[PDB]
């Protein structure tokens, strides 16, 4: 399945303010009118991390609860583990061997190597979702904002939350799921366990130029593509 | 005087009546002032040097730093301190310089062998047990501390080794049992005669001398791998005056002017903000927020 | 020059300075080494307090490495704008046309 996003995946990519002007970005962001791949939660396949992916999902219920990065599944190389919680997030990236299906919230599906970053911080979680990841100058970026409520019409610019000084390779990306009371092997199968009936989105960023029309107040109110 | 110069600007001793532009009037700025945030995720070091736990010559540990601020400054307020020889950086350009992280080697020396670790040195435990390279970036800290940490039924605890056959290569360990071979002779399992195994231990005493004493050595060292980096060291004062023209430098963005309150309601994620045409207008305070 | 200065057990004439209280303006010469500090304590804290002397000893030997070996260096300063000058090569002149 397939949906097209209208008018999503516009971030702030210079984090000045800017007052009633209208600035032309050349940058990297999600164009207008294009397709997302769609999927439903009610097992999840490997997607490529080509240049960056905005995320997107619209829940009742907190299903998804983090994401994993990694040019690699394996423990040869360096991975990254982010999972959100009730209280925090911990954002780890230390080369764990991780499994053919993502845990589902066993608490541990991670084993020992050299072990070398650790973050603590703010909570990063109908209620909408979205979620904006880039590599490109080895600085990770992470654009949020969250909208009460297939997508919706309305504009919504997204604000950066944090941004960490890991240059990993990122190449690969999966993303988490959790459900109440599951056990899970080394080896899994196909069947899964029962949750709530959601859906998330994954998009494509692609370098396009982006004329952004700033408020009185610096929120950005309109957008639009140049090559659309 | 201004006629003269209108004289200077035109190249001529007569002038005739009319206005001319001669020059531009800019006022030069009287102070200069920089500004940082705080000091909130101070380095944690105070687990290094002013712990009473300490390890073995062979059995050293490796605590690595990831992300804070630095302070060298204040650490010099240990009373044993004698030794900082650093090497390749000068002590006091350190506290600017940037960098990626820190390793620590925390360990115990014998106080007559801490001249043997040092860039192109020989001895006994430089060659066999531990060694710097010659590219080391970082310093010793050494100290006694012997009122504190002995007593006089026999501080043993902290052992040590004397020598082997082979070379290690500094950054690695080991905890190997190894039989010494002399020859021709097979192994047997068991100590005794030409079996000499290496598990040794020290003779601290309280009065063991002045030159021959315990120096709790450690050696901090700083790797850079062409990384943005993450360490900062301890940063410049923060002062901060209004209303007059003074030269401004808010994490970068130096220039000259000055400083005014103002009324709109920024977002907090906006650091400095920038108007028309690309200058900037408003730069929040790091500090006071 | 590895044959010429460097000694064994030795070669400590030599001098060179690992601090300065500011850059030195360019052709300049300073003799006189008092002991410097950070201010706030006096000088004769050559033993680690925070002071060091500036005229250390080197006194390597030729087992170094090519990056620490001494090179006697000389440079030649000259200003080449127009004023009488007297110091050139030895071509000949010719005679006035
Ligand atoms: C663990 O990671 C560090 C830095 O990423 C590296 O220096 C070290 O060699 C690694 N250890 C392995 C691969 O066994
Ligand atoms: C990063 O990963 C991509 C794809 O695996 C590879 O082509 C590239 O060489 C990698 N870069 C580094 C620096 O490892
Ligand atoms: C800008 O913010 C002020 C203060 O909250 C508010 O009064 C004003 O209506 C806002 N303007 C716009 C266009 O949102
Ligand atoms: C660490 O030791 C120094 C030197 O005595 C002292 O000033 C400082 O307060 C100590 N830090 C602690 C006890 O946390
Ligand atoms: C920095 O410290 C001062 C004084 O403790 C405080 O008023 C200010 O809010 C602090 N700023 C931040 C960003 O924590
Ligand atoms: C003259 O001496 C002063 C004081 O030592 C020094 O700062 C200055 O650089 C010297 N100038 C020259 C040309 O040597």
């Amino acid at each position: 399945a397939y949906t097209n996003s209208f008018t999503r995946g516009v971030y702030y990519p210079d984090k000045v303010f800017r007052s009633s002007v209208l600035h032309s970005t050349q940058d990297l962001f999600l164009p207008f009118f294009s397709n997302v791949t769609w999927f439903h939660v009610i097992d999840n396949p490997v997607l490529p991390f080509n240049d960056g992916v905005y995320f997107a999902s619209i829940e009742k219920s907190n299903i998804i609860r983090g994401w994993i990065f990694g040019t690699t599944l394996d423990s040869k190389t360096q991975s990254l583990l982010i999972v959100n919680n009730a209280t925090n997030v911990v954002i780890k990236v230390c080369e764990f061997q991780f499994c053919n299906d993502p845990f589902l919230d066993f608490r541990v599906y991670s084993s020992a190597n050299n072990c070398t970053f650790e973050y603590v911080s703010q909570p990063f979680l109908k209620n909408l979702r979205e979620f904006v990841f880039k590599n490109i100058d080895g600085y990770f970026k992470i654009y949020s904002k969250h909208t009460p409520i297939d997508l919706p019409q309305g504009f919504s610019a997204l604000e950066p939350l944090v941004d960490l000084p890991i240059g990993i390779n990122i190449t690969r990306f999966q993303t988490l799921l959790a459900l109440h009371r599951s056990y899970l092997t080394p080896g899994d199968s196909s069947s899964g366990w029962t949750a709530g009936a959601a859906a998330y989105y994954v998009g494509y960023l692609q370098p396009r130029t982006f004329l952004l029309k700033y408020n009185e107040n610096g929120t950005i109110t309109d957008a639009v593509d140049c090559a659309l | 005087d201004p006629l003269s110069e209108t004289k200077c600007t035109l190249k001529s001793f007569t002038v005739e009546k009319g206005i001319y532009q001669t020059s531009n009037f800019r006022v030069q700025p009287t102070e200069s002032i920089v500004r940082f945030p705080n000091i909130t995720n101070l380095c944690p070091f105070d687990e290094v040097f002013n712990a009473t736990r300490f390890a073995s010559v062979y059995a050293w540990n490796r605590k690595r730093i990831s992300n804070c601020v630095a302070d060298y400054s204040v650490l010099y307020n240990l009373a044993p301190f004698f030794t900082f020889k650093c090497y390749g950086v000068s002590p006091t350009k350190l506290n600017d310089l940037c960098f990626t992280n820190v390793y620590a080697d925390s360990f115990v020396i014998r106080g007559d062998e801490v001249r043997q670790i040092a860039p192109g040195q020989t001895g006994n435990i430089a060659d066999y047990n531990y060694k710097l390279p010659d590219d080391f970036t970082g310093c010793v800290i050494a100290w006694n501390s012997n009122k504190l940490d002995s007593k006089v039924s026999g501080n043993y605890n902290y052992l040590y080794r004397l020598f082997r056959k082979s070379n290690l290569k500094p950054f690695e360990r080991d905890i190997s049992t190894e039989i010494y071979q002399a020859g021709n002779k097979p192994c047997n399992g068991v100590a005794g005669f030409n079996c000499y195994f290496p598990l040794r231990s020290y003779s601290f005493r309280p009065t063991y001398g002045v030159g021959h004493q315990p120096y709790r050595v450690v050696v901090l060292s700083f790797e850079l791998l062409h990384a943005p980096a993450t360490v900062c060291g301890p940063k410049k004062s923060t002062n901060l005056v209004k209303n007059k023209c003074v030269n401004f430098n808010f994490n970068g963005l130096k220039g000259t002017g000055v400083l005014t309150e103002s009324n709109k309601k920024f977002l907090p994620f906006q650091q400095f903000g920038r108007d028309i045409a690309d200058t900037t207008d408003a730069v929040r305070d790091p500090q006071t927020l």
